[PDB]
DNA sequence: ACTGGAGAAAGAAAGTGAAAGGAAGATAAAACGGGATTCATACACCGTTAAATACCGGTTTAAAAATCCCGTGGCGCGTTTTAAAAAATCTGTGCGGGTGATTTTAT
DNA sequence: ATAAAATCACCCGCACAGATTTTTTAAAACGCGCCACGGGATTTTTAAACCGGTATTTAACGGTGTATGAATCCCGTTTTATCTTCCTTTCACTTTCTTTCTCCAGT
């Protein structure tokens, strides 16, 4: 499901996370293929604060996200120097469910990969909600 | 499609601007890659897509000891760069096929 | 005492989840081979001359060419095998309206 | 119980690319036979060495002005060493089917 870019230098690359396939296609049709990548998701994600480690590992969306990031997991082989994109952007819908998904993703990133947040590789996008036209 | 020749190095590439009617681009790229992988077509080194808001653009690069026209003809013969369309005009007239 | 139905025991055959391992794949590190520069340095081209070699006239002689008899194996013919290439026959697949169905998360 | 996001099978015609499957054809082979060819023993002739001498033809030598060979720096190519894997296999376990042994109510 990944639509990778063409730039090979990780310091000049970006990654976008979207909720589903419709938004994924809409973003793919209007991106810049040179240094931008798109990775779709599937609905609401698991809450790792209330779950166990084996339950988190058995999940599919989390496994796909970990594979896309390419840093490792478990804090044993987890090397924060293997990050493949130096800019991670969260872009969900403009309603409340987007806020819920954003909170879930922030919880995951803070609880599992603190170094990425500490170094400053996480960003938040601000899409609009309304469009008004007069004349 | 056409062939462009580098002024200095002399390397030549193939640029595709348009594709036939009712053809999927992703499947075409996958078919070309599969043909290259199994060594059924010779003389291809690189393959990528660079389509943007301006228009369609597919880039194919040839090797040092190959001729672009031969590769283009082989692609015409084996891939979906050329397709056949069968015309069959049937319609209902007074409630009857004709 | 005897009969026939029914439930419980016991025994044997089939399906099962887990099993080294090995050929069969797959993926990285390494050794390789083929172009762009950079000159110093050895190589290509031009006058001079002593010397080494080609050439002619007439022998000759020993060696090679020419000739005859014969007895064989190496080509030629006819008839079979056997891979190799070509023609013929099957197998998938996608286009667009229709029929009917599946799964994961939060509170 | 309300919300967020997803997935698959088949039917109907038609055109073509790719994968078996017969069918034909040219090369390789075997058995038999005969005559073309080469060995051996005489005649014959001529190619080249040898003496002259003469008349050219080449190679070594001394100046100028380049074209190239070894060295350096890279990047696509191919090898080799190194990981994971699905079918074969048994095998102890479990399950499920078939026969037997009583109970036992009724008359």
């Amino acid at each position: 499901k990944l639509a990778d870019c063409q730039e090979r230098d990780p310091a000049l690359s970006e990654l976008y996370l979207v909720e589903g396939d419709s938004a994924g296609g809409s973003a793919k049709q209007g991106r810049n293929r040179k240094n931008q990548a798109i990775l779709p998701l599937k609905g609401k994600i698991l809450n790792v604060e209330k779950a166990r480690f084996d339950k988190m590992l058995s999940s599919q969306e989390v496994a796909t996200l970990i594979t896309a990031l390419g840093c490792g997991i478990g804090r044993d082989e987890y090397n924060p120097d293997k990050l493949r994109y130096h800019s991670i952007i969260i872009m969900t819908d403009a309603d409340v469910d987007g806020s819920h998904i954003r909170t879930l993703l922030l919880t995951f990133f803070y609880r599992q990969m603190p170094e990425i947040v500490e170094r400053g590789h996480v960003y938040i996008a601000q899409p609009p909600l309304y469009k008004v036209k007069k004349g | 499609a056409e062939v462009e020749v580098d002024a200095k190095t002399g390397r030549e590439t193939i640029i595709v601007h348009e594709i036939p009617y009712q053809v999927n681009k992703a499947r075409l790229i996958e078919k070309i890659a599969e043909l290259v992988k199994e060594k059924r077509v010779e003389g291809i080194s690189a393959l990528r897509d660079e389509s943007d808001k301006d228009g369609m653009r597919i880039v194919i690069e040839v090797k040092r000891d190959a001729v672009g026209e031969v590769v283009l003809n082989n692609l015409y013969s084996q891939t979906q760069l050329q397709v056949s369309f069968g015309i069959n005009m049937v319609a209902l007239h007074h409630g009857q096929p004709k």
